[PDB]
């Protein structure tokens, strides 16, 4: 058990 | 009309800045005031190119939009409008249209500020780039650094689970409101046993998120990767890649929708790092596309020494 994340962006 | 960028000049160029991490929602933005030398006429145009290491779009994709980024009007110094103007998707140029201002006026002067991203598929690894602009004939020179947050994340240890995933467009203009994810299965390439993956459509609440995955709604391709030190840190993959071998056919019943807003992958026990391309779809209730997907495995040798890891995507809109 564990985790993470990215994220993105545009217009 | 006819191009005129030999009669527009820019100046005051500036980059917001030129260190960012694209996996974190990173960005930049660039602006500058143009005059227009000569006397030009409404239907005139102006572009900008970006290099290859940019892009002015980003993760929102306009694939359903005739490929064409629309962007807010150009204003003088005074306020009106000056020039309407359109982003190219495949040939990342600007093209700023003069309008009927232009026509009882001479020394025209406006300015404009506008995002911009990393091209995911030019600069797939961290690194260091030629970020050289051009405006009305004219070069802006700059570099940019991505710092990409690695795609290879996992449960610390050598049978551990281990995945990542990126939403890398969604297309917010058409009315389709589709999205492409690429998901790495297993990046740390160990050997793990009983392997499932879950693409949720949500992370935590259902209710919180408006993505939709479901058979109708989700399309799964599957790759198999031969040499893992090949892949992107952008998350950025091609599926003719000849490093990939897809395997979207065997899995045709190893894939299952049993859960709501979820779709069930059954590995079993894998020693290679796969790729799956998610083509979605999120609904129209207005709440964010936030998408979680988890690896769970037991040792491949002991069946025991179980593990589970999970990864969070959800993207942001910049304007100019």
């Amino acid at each position: 058990s564990s985790g993470g994340g990215s994220s993105g962006g545009g217009h | 009309g006819t191009n005129v960028n030999d009669k527009v000049t820019a100046s005051n160029f500036k980059l917001e800045k030129t260190t960012f991490d694209p996996n974190q929602s990173g960005n930049t933005f660039m602006a500058a005031n143009f005059t227009v030398t000569d006397k030009v006429k409404s239907g005139d145009y102006f572009t900008a190119k970006l290099p290859d290491s940019l892009t002015g779009n980003g993760d929102v994709d306009y694939s359903n939009s005739n490929n064409t980024m629309p962007i807010a009007d150009i204003k003088s110094t005074n306020g009106d409008v000056v020039a309407k103007a359109t982003y190219d998707i495949l040939t990342k140029t600007y093209t700023f249209v003069f309008t009927d201002y232009v026509n009882n006026k001479e020394n025209i002067n406006g300015q404009f500020s506008l995002p911009l991203f990393t091209d995911r598929a030019k600069a797939p690894k961290s690194g260091t780039y030629d970020a050289n602009i051009n405006i009305a004939d004219e070069m802006f020179n700059n570099k940019i650094t991505y710092n990409y947050s690695s795609p290879i994340a996992g449960i610390d240890k050598p049978n551990g689970a281990n995945i990542s995933s990126q939403i890398i467009g969604v297309d917010t203009a058409s009315g389709q409101n589709t999205y492409k994810q690429t998901v790495f299965v297993n990046p740390k390439q160990r050997v793990l046993g009983n392997t499932w993956v879950y693409i949720k459509g949500y992370q935590d609440k259902i209710e919180e998120s408006s993505g939709k995955v479901s058979a109708t709604d989700t399309k799964l391709r599957i790759f198999e990767v031969n040499d893992t030190s090949k892949l992107s840190e952008s998350y950025y993959a091609d599926p003719n890649d000849s490093n990939l071998k897809e395997v979207t056919d065997q899995f045709k019943n190893r894939i299952y929708y049993e859960h709501p807003n979820v779709a069930s992958i059954k590995f079993g026990d894998i020693t290679k790092t796969y790729v799956v391309l998610v083509e979605g779809h999120y609904d129209n209730t207005g709440k964010n596309l936030k998408t979680q997907v988890i690896q769970e495995n037991v040792d491949p040798v002991t069946n025991r020494d179980y593990s589970i890891f999970g990864w969070n995507n959800e993207n942001v809109v910049r304007y100019g």
